[PDB]
């Protein structure tokens, strides 16, 4: 379950434990989970209020969340998570080919033309 | 070129042999017929002979006759390269066409036979690799002189 995007499913197992406690393991499965989240608040998302991304992960309002929102970017503002989703500076590489492929040119000449 | 001198038909008369050969250097190069046919050897003899090079005159025909300045950092005729890289392989399927024949005709009459038989008309096999090694150049040289004005050039 931790393979793919389930996590409620994973929490429904911390739910469910019913051999022994299991608790220091589920206690780093929470801490592995928490920078997870803050890893997955980070994608291509709008505006949410200091509700919705407050309970993804469990808390209801501490100031944990100022611990994640100083950590990363999503400002702190009124309500709100400020998305930074510029993506623009790395494209249009003209030289980035014009280097290797100047090389990659004359190697297909080598075995090509002297015999080997 | 082969320079020549007499020499004297009075010994001609008395049928002695002139020139007593005392080096090993003159009978290297062998006469023409048609020179024999004449008074080769009767009245003149030939001349060994070479030419004396030097680098100054050596050096300075060389690096001065087949020389060029912008014949490949130029781009060539840009929308009629693309043009000319169909108007050959338009023929070449045909060509191949021809490929995908007489192989077909094979497992037959001993191909020394196909030899013999096949000079009225052009085969597909050499002709098939004559315009790969033209399809070849023409791009790797285009190709690769244009991605080098990308970086030169600003």
């Amino acid at each position: 379950y931790l393979m793919e995007g389930s996590y409620n499913k994973v929490f429904l197992a911390k739910g469910n434990i019913p051999a022994e406690s299991y608790t220091f393991f589920i206690d780093i499965l929470l801490d592995t989970i928490r920078d997870e989240i803050a890893g997955c608040i980070e994608k291509a998302y709008e505006k949410i209020l200091f509700t919705e991304a407050t309970r993804i992960l469990f808390f209801n309002t501490p100031k944990k969340m100022t611990d994640y929102a100083k950590k990363r970017g999503w400002v702190l503002g009124p309500n709100n998570y400020y998305s930074f989703a510029s993506q623009q500076q790395k494209p249009e590489d003209t030289t980035i080919p014009s280097t290797e492929l100047a090389k990659q040119v004359i190697e297909y000449a080598r075995q090509l033309e002297m015999i080997v | 070129i082969d320079a020549f001198r007499l020499i004297n038909a009075n010994m001609m008369v008395l049928g002695h042999e002139p020139r007593q050969t005392t080096s090993n250097l003159g009978h290297l190069n062998k006469p023409s017929i048609q020179a024999l046919i004449h008074g080769l050897n009767r009245h003149y003899y030939s001349i060994t002979i070479n030419y004396r090079k030097n680098e100054l005159e050596q050096k300075m025909l060389l690096n001065l006759h087949k020389k060029s300045w912008m014949e490949g950092l130029t781009l060539q005729d840009y929308s009629e390269h693309c043009k000319h890289n169909e108007s050959v392989v338009k023929e070449m399927l045909e060509l191949a066409k021809n490929y995908n024949k007489a192989v077909e005709e094979e497992d037959k009459m001993t191909p020394e036979q196909l030899a013999i038989k096949n000079v009225g008309k052009q085969d597909p096999k050499r002709h098939l690799e004559e315009h790969v090694d033209v399809l070849m150049t023409s791009n790797i040289v285009q190709c690769l002189a244009a991605m080098l004005d990308t970086v030169v050039f600003k």
